[PDB]
C-alpha cells in the first residue's frame, strides 16, 4: 500500500503535471515554428 | 479403592472435560486470526490492488 499509493502519488502529482506543462511547451514551441514560418548560384 | 478410582477417573475427566472449553476457546481464537487474515487480504486486494 506504501508503496502503491507513494509511487501513484508521484506519478499523478510530479510526473503527470510536468507532462501537462511539456505539453504547453510542445505548444509554444509549436507556436514559434508557427510564426517563423532563387537559383542564382548557378548564374 | 474402587470407589477412589471412581472418584478419581470423575476428577480426571473433568480435567479432561474443561478441555472442552479450551477447544471451544482456541476456535474462537482461530475465528479472530483467520476471520481478521481474510478481511486484511481482501481490504489489500480492494484497496492496494
Amino acid at each position: 500500500e506504501l508503496q502503491t499509493k507513494l509511487e501513484d502519488c508521484r506519478n499523478m502529482i510530479a510526473e503527470l503535471r510536468i507532462e501537462l506543462k511539456k505539453a504547453n511547451n510542445k505548444v509554444c514551441h509549436t507556436e514559434l515554428l508557427l510564426s517563423q514560418v532563387e537559383s542564382v548560384q548557378q548564374q | 479403592d474402587i470407589q477412589m478410582w471412581k472418584v478419581s477417573l470423575q476428577k480426571e475427566q473433568a480435567r479432561y472435560n474443561q478441555l472442552q472449553e479450551q477447544r471451544d476457546t482456541m476456535v474462537t481464537k482461530l475465528h479472530s486470526q483467520i476471520r481478521q487474515l481474510q478481511h486484511d487480504r481482501e481490504e489489500f486486494y480492494n484497496q492496494s490492488q
